């Protein structure tokens, strides 16, 4: 699994 | 530009319409015609902006992931469409990055905004460094570190650690540390303290964003889960 | 054309990549520079040929559609974008419709093929009408029964009752009759006559296409339960 | 909702 970043969401 | 004709607030309203339509290489060119209008950005339309550039991106990246292990898994065709994915991927991020240079960040301004530019600056920086390799890497790797860190000397300053351009910043920095520098243990040290420094000022949640904040604590829990 | 150069192997393999990275825009360059060779498709590439524009023009159908609905929920921002984008839906509709009438509709070759190629015309005249107004109006909707009635016929003629092109034509201009045409009893009677007939010969499903047909035959029974 | 057309899958 790669990392999480912030997600493109509002 | 092609958008130089148009009033700022029908190029914000398109982006809008764009978004809702899902189209988000029309979005993203309302908006960059919008920031070059010389004005800044409120809020709602920094989000805008983001959401935009980073749909262009991400498809890119996501893209770019998918030939870059079918090449790896192996004629020149493989080799010749990934760059091909690969040159359009940085032509999208030095437009953002020189939007980012010559129009949006200042030297005042929000600090709010001015953390919120110098991240988006890190992000991009670090979306090139996805796919350098050269001269051209660790200078890009330097870029991004200098950004990012800029961005969150302020934010420890100036916002609680709830915030959420503080928190989706100290996010991204530590999947730089984790992915792009090679530095595990910075990675694991920066999501920790953030997660422990938000729940410890929890009091400081937003009224009006609490749900982003503690969706980025979430993803925070989630690659330290990930990364021990 | 931008593919001039390319190798027709090379421009078929690089259109799988694209499928496979999820660039449908690329992966239909792809297919008309292979198009524009001049040599005939075979099965495998005329269902790259087919996924490729269908994604292109689905996701414009659907911002239209978008913007449409807010335009009629209703300055002239809304208006112009929605103009913008139906610009461009029929622009990728002519370039389909031309490469089957320059390259692909020929009169002979497989009955599989000239039926598809027949249906995909009916198809794109089907997009196009979905947007037009005047004078284009009539004809384009007259363009589109004209193609897909040829195609039933040497379908009827050519092949059995559950073949996939066969049956996602009917299924195609039975939505034709409901949608564009506006002939509720000719899309019932279609699409009943066509997931009957399949049914009673169900022995002719095919080794290598029996999930496509079954596939068809259930939005067929979809439709119906809609229309009653 | 609008009527069911020929899918864009394999
Ligand atoms: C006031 C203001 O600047 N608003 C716009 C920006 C806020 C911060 N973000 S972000 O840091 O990229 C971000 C994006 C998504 C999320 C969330 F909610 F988790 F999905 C987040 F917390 C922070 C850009 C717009
Ligand atoms: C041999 C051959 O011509 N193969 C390629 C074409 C087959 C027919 N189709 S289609 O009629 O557009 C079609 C598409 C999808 C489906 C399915 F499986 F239901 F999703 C179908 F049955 C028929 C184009 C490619
Ligand atoms: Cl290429
Ligand atoms: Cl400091
Ligand atoms: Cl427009
Ligand atoms: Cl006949
Ligand atoms: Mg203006
Ligand atoms: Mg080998
Ligand atoms: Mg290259
Ligand atoms: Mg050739
Ligand atoms: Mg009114
Ligand atoms: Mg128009």
């Amino acid at each position: 699994q790669r990392s999480t970043s912030t997600p493109n969401v509002h | 530009g092609a958008m130089g004709s148009m009033e700022r607030a029908s190029l914000i309203q398109k982006a809008k319409l764009a978004e809702q339509a899902e189209r988000y290489e029309d979005m993203a060119a309302f908006m960059k015609g919008a920031v070059e209008k010389g004005e800044e950005l409120s809020c709602e339309e920094r989000n805008l902006l983001s959401v935009a550039y980073k749909n262009v991106v991400g498809g890119q990246r996501a893209a770019w992931r998918v030939l870059s292990s079918i090449e790896q898994k192996s004629g020149p065709e493989v080799r010749e469409y990934r760059e091909k994915v690969e040159t359009e991927l940085q032509g999208v991020c030095d437009t953002v990055l020189g939007l980012l240079d010559s129009h949006l960040i200042k030297e005042a301004g929000d600090a709010e905004s001015r953390v919120f530019y110098l991240k988006m600056k890190g992000d991009y920086y670090r979306y090139l460094a996805e796919v350098a390799t050269g001269d051209d890497k660790k200078r890009i790797i330097d870029s991004a570190r200098s950004a990012y860190q800029e961005a969150m000397d302020i934010s420890k300053k100036e916002m609680p650690p709830t915030n959420p351009i503080r928190l989706g910043l100290a996010l991204n920095f530590s999947v730089f540390h984790y992915e792009i520098a090679n530095s595990p243990e910075e990675a694991i040290s920066l999501a920790k303290t953030t997660f422990d420094e938000a729940m410890a000022d929890l009091h400081t949640l937003s009224e009006d964003s609490y749900k982003d904040s503690t969706l980025i604590m979430q993803l925070l829990r989630d690659n330290l889960t990930l990364w021990t």
